[PDB]
């Protein structure tokens, strides 16, 4: 029994352990009394407009359109404290946490951006902070590692399975099964079993909200296209949110292509994945013939998903959102341009989407659009990654 | 499901518990996994839980997930899973089969067809891990179109209305891991739920009378087994000797 509808058309529902359950029950029930508390509400929006820095800039791109009729505006998430939009959401489930008398917060992390966001949340609101996270991925992130000590949160490495992100996120709902009564399990994407697809929806949803009024105000249009890339799906469907009701909007989801999918080494689970049930709900997810759950493949850690949020699959399904991917070096292309014609450092996540609006300006460069990406993050962390790699091709 | 009637009929009339105990099907290995489970049986275990390796087991302690990795590196698969349960009931017609499984796994190739693969080999019931009373629709009315006993877990945090569905919708034994125990198993019986096993931490011999004691059915062993294999990995011809030995113990303390 459940307030909200746990699916999204066939997508979603709460494949969890029974133990599980009251947890799930009491966190839905704590979403909807505090979306219609005055009082929540206000206090989230001065969290977001006074520590992390929104609303965000709709940024004019004034060169790299040269010789196309497109207009493109970037959605700059890259300015909000963090330097990702997945802050938002982290102070939305703190606010919830402690509405809820939970004083922890668990979370765990892969890419380790979500562990330094559900940190500095945990720091500002006095909440005390354990991350989960995998060996494989601890050594290879030591900067992110280091930032989440600083902010007083405890990292737990797990030494189990792959001792990769699944074991973390694994012990992590392990941890939450004894000890919700006091700890708040801080999910970092909006995927998973119900509620979170639609809380991280809620929590996120300014993007878009903000984006239209904006584009509004400066070219009093909506615009024909909004672009996100989708590792998990929070900042895409943040983006979304506010434009579904506008049918002639169109809403387009990018997935990593990583080296080529027909490599095999990708991670869009939506268009060539295939329908199963994992981390709590049922959705389109890269598994072998037989249904393990395979390794998705990004140059960009944080779209490393290997399965996709249950409202993008049902998007897709009617037809109200298209999905496509962009490869590595299309990602990588797109990168070095920003940073070159608008002096701007992109994420590479969000690179991805930059790299398809690219592509629809240059492939009929006389066809008149107004297009908007959601430059979800900014680059900085990735400067040593790209470095790398056109070092080991001479550039 | 008959199997596990017929089973505790039986236990009745002889005053005792059933003593079941878990394993990962092809841990360590396919042929030395097979002989373990002829082991057990021949110890004096009444059924047999058995799980299917998963990639994922959001639902399992690391005692388990290390099982569920030497079997995967032994290649073992779902397919290779099925023949050995084959080979297993040809080997022991009357004893109760009980399969742990991931929703994937069951979703995979479509939930009716893996409950129908189910009922050739001669399994008699199958615990999803990930699927609550609240979506277990789909799974519970495929297990019962091919006679397959759908079981659930009453876990510590179980309120009345939860109770009230597990005992309507499980059958062949309830799976049972705040509440009193004793009260939890009164409350079983008035809602005519199936006969209780106690598969909470169950490493002793005092704990099976213990649980026998309270009210319930039986107990299950869920990881006390695959402590032993982890333990002798090196020694086979130990392991089973340390199996022989545990097992034997833990079913004299039901009676
Ligand atoms: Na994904």
């Amino acid at each position: 029994t459940t307030l909200l509808n746990p699916y999204f058309g066939e997508f979603g529902g709460m494949y969890v352990p029974q133990i599980l359950m009251p947890a799930l029950n009491q966190l839905e029930e704590a979403f909807v009394s505090a979306q219609k508390d005055p009082e929540f509400q206000a206090q989230f929006a001065d969290l977001l407009k006074n520590y992390a820095g929104r609303p965000t800039a709709l940024t004019k791109c004034q060169n790299i359109t040269a010789g196309t009729r497109t207009t493109l505006y970037l959605k700059r998430e890259d300015l909000l404290h963090g330097g990702a939009h997945k802050t938002n959401q982290v102070l939305g489930q703190a606010l919830l946490a402690k509405r809820m008398g939970k004083s922890e917060i668990i979370a765990e992390t892969g890419a380790g951006q979500h562990g330094v966001a559900s940190a500095l949340a945990s720091a500002l609101l006095g909440l005390k902070c354990r991350i989960y996270m995998g060996a494989k991925d601890v050594e290879r992130q030591s900067p992110n590692v280091f930032r989440m000590r600083l902010m007083g949160a405890e990292v737990i490495p797990v030494h189990s399975g792959s001792a990769t992100l699944k074991d973390a996120c694994n012990e992590a709902l392990r941890d939450w099964s004894g000890s919700y009564e006091t700890a708040h399990y801080m999910l970092g994407t909006a995927a998973g079993p119900h509620p979170y697809p639609t809380i991280v929806r809620e929590f996120q949803r300014m993007i878009g909200e903000e984006t239209k009024a904006q584009i509004l105000d400066k070219e009093g249009r909506l615009p024909d296209a909004v672009i996100a890339c989708v590792g998990g799906g929070s900042n895409a469907i943040g983006m979304f949110a506010d434009f579904i009701n506008d049918t002639s909007v169109g809403l387009i989801g990018v997935e990593p292509g990583g080296h080529g999918i027909e490599t095999g080494e990708h991670g869009a689970p939506l268009k060539h994945g295939r329908v199963g049930i994992y981390f709590g709900m049922k959705a389109p997810m890269m598994q072998t013939a037989d249904g393990q759950i395979e390794e998705s493949y990004s140059i960009s850690a944080g779209l490393d998903f290997p399965s996709v949020g249950p409202q993008h699959a049902y998007l897709n399904s009617i037809g109200r959102a298209d999905y496509v991917s962009i490869t590595d070096d299309e990602a990588l292309e797109a990168f070095k341009t920003l940073c070159r014609h608008e002096g701007i450092i992109p994420a590479l996540e969000s690179s991805h989407a930059l790299a398809h609006a690219l592509k629809m300006m240059r492939e009929q460069p006389e066809k008149e659009q107004l297009l908007v990406v959601n430059l979800s993050g900014r680059g900085d962390k990735d400067i040593f990654t790209v470095h790398d790699i056109l070092k080991a091709r001479g550039e | 499901m008959e199997r596990y009637e017929n089973l505790f009929a039986q236990l009745n009339d002889r005053r005792e518990g059933a003593f079941v105990p878990f394993v990962t099907l092809g841990d360590p290995g396919i042929e030395q996994s097979l002989k373990i489970i002829d082991t057990l049986i021949d110890a004096g275990a009444d059924a047999l839980e058995l799980g299917v390796p998963f990639s994922d087991p959001l639902a399992d302690g690391p005692t388990i997930q290390n099982a569920n990795l030497r079997a995967f590196a032994a290649g073992v698969t779902p397919a290779q899973c099925f023949e050995m349960l084959a080979l297993i009931r040809e080997k022991h017609p009357t004893i109760p089969i009980g399969l742990l499984m991931y929703a994937n796994l069951v979703f995979n190739n479509g939930i009716d067809a893996f409950y129908a693969r189910c009922e050739q080999v001669g399994v008699d019931s199958v615990l999803v891990a990930d699927v609550p009373v609240e979506e277990s629709a789909p799974f519970r009315q495929a297990a019962l179109r091919h006679n397959i006993a759908p079981i659930f877990i009453c876990p510590p945090n179980a309120d009345d209305d939860l109770l009230r569905q597990v005992a309507s919708y499980g059958r062949g034994y309830t799976y049972l891991l705040a509440l009193p125990l004793h009260h939890l198993i009164e409350k079983l019986k008035e809602y005519h739920a199936a006969p209780a096993l106690q598969g909470f931490g169950i490493s002793s011999p005092e704990q099976v009378s213990a649980a026998v004691r309270a009210g319930a059915a039986g107990a299950i062993s869920g990881s006390a087994i695959v402590k032993i294999i982890e333990k002798n990995l090196a020694s086979p011809k130990q392991m089973l000797a340390e199996l022989r030995s545990f097992v034997s113990a833990m079913k004299a303390a039901s009676r």
